[PDB]
């Protein structure tokens, strides 16, 4: 955002929307891949507490750790705290989830992760 | 800035309104500090 003459130089997704509080416009401009754009947005949002420092935002981009209540987690662990198998979020077996893939598509709902 | 003047008051060329208070020795000049807002605007640590 700062260093006004940045909009004439080429840019770095990391030298605009990472090491600096950025516009989703410059984010949109730099991303275009609107799926990953939503991903980066989701990042930003969850990383709202990971805005600083820089390496914290880098880790929040890695996504292996759940931020706060766990909106950002994108790992491969699909097991409950006590070893019970996780039911498919979209499937109705054995429970029909009021809160499921249709209601939360932006969390990247995997098989049972 | 274009065309602005302020006559010297001190000996070695330092401007500043030397007011008088029990003697013109007094010459008030204050200091103000600043740090980076976006340091994080949030530092449990005492900001420098
Ligand atoms: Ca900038
Ligand atoms: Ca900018
Ligand atoms: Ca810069
Ligand atoms: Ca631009
Ligand atoms: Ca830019
Ligand atoms: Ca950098």
């Amino acid at each position: 955002a700062n260093t006004f003459l940045e909009e004439v130089r080429k840019g770095n997704l990391e030298r605009e929307c990472v090491e600096e509080t950025c516009s989703y416009e410059e984010a949109f401009e730099a991303l275009e891949s609107s799926t990953a754009t939503d991903v980066f947005w989701a990042k930003y949002t969850a990383c709202e507490t990971a805005r600083t420092p820089r390496d914290k935002l880098a880790a929040c981009l890695e996504g292996n750790c759940a931020e706060g209540l766990g909106t950002n987690y994108r790992g491969h662990v699909n097991i409950t705290r006590s070893g019970i198998e996780c039911q498919l979020w979209r499937s109705r077996y054995p429970h029909k989830p009021e809160i499921n893939s249709t209601t939360h598509p932006g969390a990247d709902l995997q098989e049972n992760f | 800035c274009y065309g602005s003047y302020a006559r010297p008051t001190n000996s070695n060329g330092g401007q500043g309104v030397m007011v008088e208070q029990n003697g013109k020795l007094e010459s008030q000049v204050e200091m103000q500090f600043f740090s980076t807002s976006t340091n994080a605007t949030n530092e449990v640590n005492n900001i420098q």
